[PDB]
Order: C-alpha cells, then sequence, then structure tokens
C-alpha cells in the first residue's frame, strides 16, 4: 500500500499467515496475519495502483492527447526494484526452475 | 536468443566470401581509361567441407516409464521417408524438432 | 540359444536356495526317538539386490533415415503406459521386445 494505507493489500498480492488455530477453509481476518512489503514503496510501485502513464495517440492541433493507465508494466531499463520480504514464519529458498530462461529468478 | 531458434552468438561463424575473378576478354588496342565491361563467360564449381564438432548434454533422468522419442512409421508406405523418391529428389518430409525427452521443472 | 529368447549359458547364474531354519516348539520332557513335528511358525522378510553389468553393442549404422524406435504414445491417456494406477497397481501394458534398430544382412 501507499502511505497512510495499511488498511488496504493486494487480493493476492501479500503473504498471509494463519495464527494458531485458524481454520484451513474461509478463516476470518482475525484468525490471520498480513504482510506488508511497505518498505519498498520507495522502489516498487504500489501493488494495487498503476505503474504510470503512457501516450495513447499523437496529438495534433485537432485531436487532444489522450493518456494511458499502465497497469502491468514488465522490465524496462533503469528500472530498479526489491524483492518481497523474507519473514521468520515465511520460506528460506525455492528451486529454480530449470528452463532456458528466467528473468531475476 | 535469436527468435527462430539456434544459438545466439556475438562472434558467430564468420561470412565466408567466394568470388569469380573478373578476367576480362580482349582489352582494345588503343588505351580507354574507362573500366573494363567485356569479361570471359567464366563460373567455378569445387567441393566445401565444413566440420562442426558439438557438445551433448546427456541426459540424467530417473523417469520409470518411456520417454517420447522420435520414430520413423513403422508402416509402409510407397517411399522411405528422408530418402530420394523415383525421380531421385530428396525430400523432408515433416519438420523434425527436437524436444522428445524430459525433465522435471 | 533358448528357444523362449535369451542367453544360453553352460554354467548360468547359480540357483540361490533359502530357508527358514526349522525352530522346535517345546520337545517332550521324556525322549522320544521320533523326528519333531511340531515347530514354531515362523517366516522370514529381507532385501535381495541383484546387480548385473551388461556390455553393449553399439550401433555403427550409416542408414541415412530415421530408424524405428520405441517410444510411448503421445496422446493422453487415463494413466501412463508403465506406471501405477490409482490402486497403487504396477502394469506392463505391452511386452516391449528388443529388435528396433536396423542392420544389413
Amino acid at each position: 500500500h501507499k502511505d497512510d494505507e495499511e488498511r488496504f493489500f493486494p487480493s493476492n498480492g501479500i503473504l498471509i499467515f494463519g495464527k494458531q488455530n485458524a481454520a484451513r477453509d474461509n478463516a476470518d481476518y482475525s484468525d490471520v496475519m498480513l504482510t506488508s512489503e511497505e518498505e519498498i514503496k520507495t522502489t516498487n510501485p504500489v501493488a494495487t495502483e498503476e505503474y504510470g502513464i503512457v501516450a495513447d495517440n499523437l496529438q495534433q492541433q485537432n485531436t487532444a492527447p489522450q493518456i494511458g493507465t499502465v497497469n502491468s508494466q514488465g522490465a524496462l531499463p533503469g528500472m530498479v526494484w526489491q524483492n518481497r520480504d523474507v519473514y521468520l514464519q515465511g520460506p528460506i529458498w525455492a528451486k529454480i526452475p530449470h528452463t532456458d530462461g528466467n528473468f531475476h529468478p | 536468443s535469436p527468435l527462430m531458434g539456434g544459438f545466439g552468438l556475438k562472434h558467430p561463424p564468420p561470412q565466408i566470401l567466394i568470388k569469380n575473378t573478373p578476367v576480362p576478354a580482349d582489352p582494345p588496342t588503343t588505351f580507354n581509361q574507362s573500366k573494363l565491361n567485356s569479361f570471359i563467360t567464366q563460373y567455378s564449381t569445387g567441393q566445401v567441407s565444413v566440420e562442426i564438432e558439438w557438445e551433448l548434454q546427456k541426459e540424467n533422468s530417473k523417469r520409470w516409464n518411456p520417454e517420447i522419442q522420435y520414430t520413423s512409421n513403422y508402416y509402409k508406405s510407397t517411399s522411405v521417408d528422408f530418402a530420394v523418391n523415383t525421380e531421385g529428389v530428396y525430400s523432408e518430409p515433416r519438420p523434425i524438432g527436437t524436444r522428445y525427452l524430459t525433465r522435471n521443472l
């Protein structure tokens, strides 16, 4: 989330840990522990916000400029980001799949 | 990695350029500064050999069931696949890919 | 050469005979010359390892067209061939012969 929006989280964009004796299915919000990646606001875009704005047309004296909202942005040169935080309850490692190519595995 | 497939090389196998050296026809007996455009009609033939050493990655698989393999069809046919026909024309009946063995991700 | 196939050996792998040593139940307290027929009911279990080293004759063939190869069927199926079913039963769906490569006479 961005500043002063701790109540907001991406619908499936955070690690959610269960409290002790939390139900397997349909645990209430009070029975789960939402993580927050707000520390990476400084470098990573907010998960629930658009990446930015791009031009959608060519403005002329008769056509006003139009803007497009970038809701999905792949790697661009000059882009920097932080990885997701690790947690005491969270995983340590994953096997990088044996593939021809990966990006930031 | 090249999009039509294969190996992307910063320094690929160099282009091998070949040309028949022009052999002028009889020039005039009085000097002319103009470049000669009368040439003996000429072509060359020869043999070309290319030897490539390929390194192989052997499959080290614990898969129990048999793998998919490229195989020729057992059933009878008018001509042998990847052979010549009655007119001496060699044909490749299908594009043979490369991915038949399996790996885990 | 054995008629059901395989290698005819004058001195084949020796028969390995195994038996549970009879453990008598309590004999009578007065001597009886008769052989004991009261035995403790008994069975044994264990692990058996057999390691066979096979020598291979590599194919050295100048055949141009692709050979016939044993391959698993690519099309979908309820179960994997040469695997277990939902009940844990391993099955061999077909007899796999040995003659797929070719030689001249």
